[PDB]
RNA sequence: AAACUUUCAACAACGGAUCUCUUGGUUCUCGCAUCGAUGAAGAACGCAGCGAAAUGCGAUACGUAAUGUGAAUUGCAGAAUUCCGUGAAUCAUCGAAUCUUUGAACGCACAUUGCGCCCCUUGGUAUUCCAGGGGGCAUGCCUGUUUGAGCGUCAUUU
RNA sequence: CGUGGAGGUCAGUGACGAAGCCUAGACCGUAAGGUCGGGUCGAACGGCCUCUAGUGCAGAUCUUGGUGGUAGUAGCAAAUAUUCAAAUGAGAACUUUGAAGACUGAAGUGGGGAAAGGUUCCACGUCAACAGCAGUUGGACGUGGGUUAGUCGAUCCUAAGAGAUGGGGAAGCUCCGUUUCAAAGGCCUGAUUUUAUGCAGGCCACCAUCGAAAGGGAAUCCGGUUAAGAUUCCGGAACCUGG
RNA sequence: AUAUUGGCGAGAGACCGAUAGCGAACAAGUACAGUGAUGGAAAGAUGAAAAGAACUUUGAAAAGAGAGUGAAAAAGUACGU
């Protein structure tokens, strides 16, 4: 949809800073049990819904 | 063939967003949200739904305003400032 | 945007997304005291609104950009 | 470093505000370093010190309009008292504790009295 | 708990399908469908004769 | 006779049962009574030197002010004068403030960041046009003020 | 006979190894089972007299999880089809360049769009997983860049319809109804120029609002420009509305 | 004087012990499916301390063989048993 609402594009760049790896040196923090951004999304895998 | 060749003509959308749920079920041909029940005054939410009500009761939110009133209330609402002794 | 600076005579700015063509214009006159052309804006796809700027001729970009203190 | 709230308490308004301009003024002279310079805290400092300021500000302007408004009812909204909405609804104790003519006589009359039993 | 293993909404898929006749959890897509509950012997279904 | 098949044993496998832990849950008892038009519960969007979440927060944005404690925080760099001190801390406490857009949601609407109106102020050679800033404009209801309407009706005039 | 817990007792057992696990090694009982030696391991456990129970598995097309034989088998065969050399690389049928042979044949395998998608667009580095073979390649992975309007759209009007107010039903969430049994107003003109604006006038009956990115509608073209943007930028030349 | 699976603050159990116990001992009403009302998971444990394997060697590299820390690598982030 080339002509969007100005929330849906809100959404969409609310979606994209989000898709995202770790930022590494939290890994190193103490008493960590983050391993992966287990909530990340991909255009090819699962669609918004919006 | 009423499944996998009718399946391709599904492109136009019935619900989205509804401005207070926030969860795309706002039906627009009714104006209506699903779950919120939007335009009407109350919250839709019925006594069935025990999961439903378990969702969205409160204390599943920020809480802006409530957080601080146990603590208000300990303290007796008191008013003025402390003393620096 | 480097290259706009020196090229069009325009600068780059990222602007908060309440304001509007008017409030940049006075804005920038009283911030740099330059005379401005025209504003031209839109909004990034991160949800940031970025303003090209065009100044008249009697002003340079360049040499406004380095007294600002990025070049 | 940064400002202390208990400086700036005694200084009057027009050095706040002048002081508050040149704070915003070295912030964006701060702020175009920042991204080129790969990291820089001093940030804190700065946005702290906005903060404060602000906020003395915002004590000043209260306390002149409570000064203004003081010793007289009707003063606004939001400088009463905000603890709940039932006890702002309730009775205060004036009326709570008002009674009729013919209660208070009785009462006065016939006070329930302190006595014991040993003897 | 008086609630325990019963906040959901199972049903059973009858005969004909080459399955068991417990009662099953509709939904679908997310690997709890399809499994089995409300069964003392299911996994995560109410106990025997549940303590009170 | 090998290979092959089968059984058992040692070692190495796949798999995570068993054993032992537990900031969780479950039930019982005791005490207390505190949400919201001064804008609640809830939602969206944003905020960190380096952040995706959870938690916290609202353009004063993982926070400001106030009190107490009295030397940190930590994954990395930075800050150190703040260390016999009106003073570190993601500390505790918490009475002062900010509180984006929303939400019963309140100028009119809303699949839109749409369209109004009033007051004060600033500029554009301006009461009328354009624009900037501040403050305003819901409904039902009660008491009161002010202005009204009706041959319903009273008196008084010429 | 055995199991999870409880009261008592053996001043019970143990980092000089408790619990568990393996052992065609041993002993005891007809059995349920108990006891020992050896390896492994690392932190609690047992006997006896009593108490209590969510207490003993092969099955229930049982439930959850795991793994086989089938088997390196079925198979990976529509859309006419590929070939030579060089370059890159550890690696080349599948990457690039050149050369050749081909097809789509303008109701195209071309050039743009609406619904939807949401960064797939473009650049740099890179191949653990994905592209049911390969992979130096990619719509994959990592880090970044990119969308510019007085004239293109939305907003503006109304259609089929939806829906407040005046009102009337219903115990009630609420239902009807859209100019309806309503006291449903703003408009011009001047006046005063203390002065904001009532005080002078006259006018007018309909009477909210929402409802179209293809209906109605004020206005823009040309050349150039990037990795990615253009009737939006640059250059030049115009037009509309409001004052 | 009485009721109270809600809220806030406390105290306990012949209760369960990660397929049990709330569904959720973890970034759980999250991941995820459905236009929607709704439906709804899996997933706890190296070691006292990262001391988380310097250095050499074969390999394009992943890796391997040595060396080394550790009481143990029959604990090597695919980490107790
Ligand atoms: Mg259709
Ligand atoms: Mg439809
Ligand atoms: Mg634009
Ligand atoms: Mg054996
Ligand atoms: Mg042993
Ligand atoms: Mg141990
Ligand atoms: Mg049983
Ligand atoms: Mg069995
Ligand atoms: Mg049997
Ligand atoms: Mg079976
Ligand atoms: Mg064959
Ligand atoms: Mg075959
Ligand atoms: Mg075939
Ligand atoms: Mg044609
Ligand atoms: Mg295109
Ligand atoms: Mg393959
Ligand atoms: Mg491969
Ligand atoms: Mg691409
Ligand atoms: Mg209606
Ligand atoms: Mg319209
Ligand atoms: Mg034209
Ligand atoms: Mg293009
Ligand atoms: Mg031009
Ligand atoms: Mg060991
Ligand atoms: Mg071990
Ligand atoms: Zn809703």
């Amino acid at each position: 949809a080339a002509q969007k609402s100005f929330r849906i594009k809100q959404k969409m760049a609310k979606a994209k800073k989000q898709n995202r790896p770790l930022p590494q040196w939290i890994r190193l923090r103490t008493n960590n049990t983050i391993r992966y951004n287990a909530k990340r999304r991909n255009w090819r895998r699962t669609k918004m819904n919006i | 063939g009423k499944g996998t060749p009718s399946f391709g003509k599904r492109h136009n959308k019935s619900h989205t967003l509804c401005n207070r749920c926030g969860r795309r079920s706002f039906h627009v041909q009714k104006k209506t949200c699903s779950s919120c029940g939007y335009p009407a005054a109350k919250t839709r939410s019925y006594n069935w739904g025990a999961k439903a009500k378990r969702r969205h009761t409160t204390g599943t939110g920020r809480m802006r305003y409530l957080k601080h009133v146990s603590r208000r209330f300990k303290n007796g609402f008191q008013t003025g400032s402390a003393s620096k002794a | 945007a480097m290259k706009k600076v020196e090229d069009g005579n325009i600068l780059v700015f990222q602007v908060s997304m309440k304001a509007n063509k008017y409030q940049i214009k006075k804005a920038v006159k009283e911030l740099y005291e330059v005379d401005v052309l025209k504003v031209n804006t839109l909004v990034r796809p991160n949800g940031t609104k970025k303003a090209y700027v065009r100044l008249t001729a009697d002003y340079d970009a360049l040499d406004i950009a380095n007294r600002i203190g990025y070049i | 470093a940064g400002v202390k709230a208990y400086e700036l308490r005694t200084k009057s308004k027009e050095q706040l505000a002048s002081q508050l301009v040149d704070l915003k003024k070295e912030l964006a002279e701060l702020k175009v370093q920042k991204l080129s310079r790969p990291s820089l805290p001093k940030i804190k400092t700065v946005r702290k010190s906005i903060a404060c300021v602000l906020t003395v500000i915002n004590e000043q302007q209260r306390e002149a309009v409570r000064q203004l408004y003081k010793g007289k009812k009707y003063q606004p909204k939001d400088l009463r008292a905000k603890k709940t909405r039932a006890l702002r609804r309730a009775l205060t104790k004036f009326e709570a504790s008002q009674v009729t003519e013919k209660q208070r006589k009785k009462q006065i009359a016939f006070p329930q009295r302190k006595y014991a039993i040993k003897a | 708990s008086e609630k325990a293993g019963h906040q959901t909404s199972a049903e059973s898929w009858g005969t004909g399908r080459a399955v068991a006749r417990i009662p099953r959890v509709g939904g679908g897509g997310t690997g709890r469908s399809g499994q089995g509950a409300f069964g003392n012997m299911c996994r995560g279904g109410r106990m025997f004769a549940p303590t009170k």
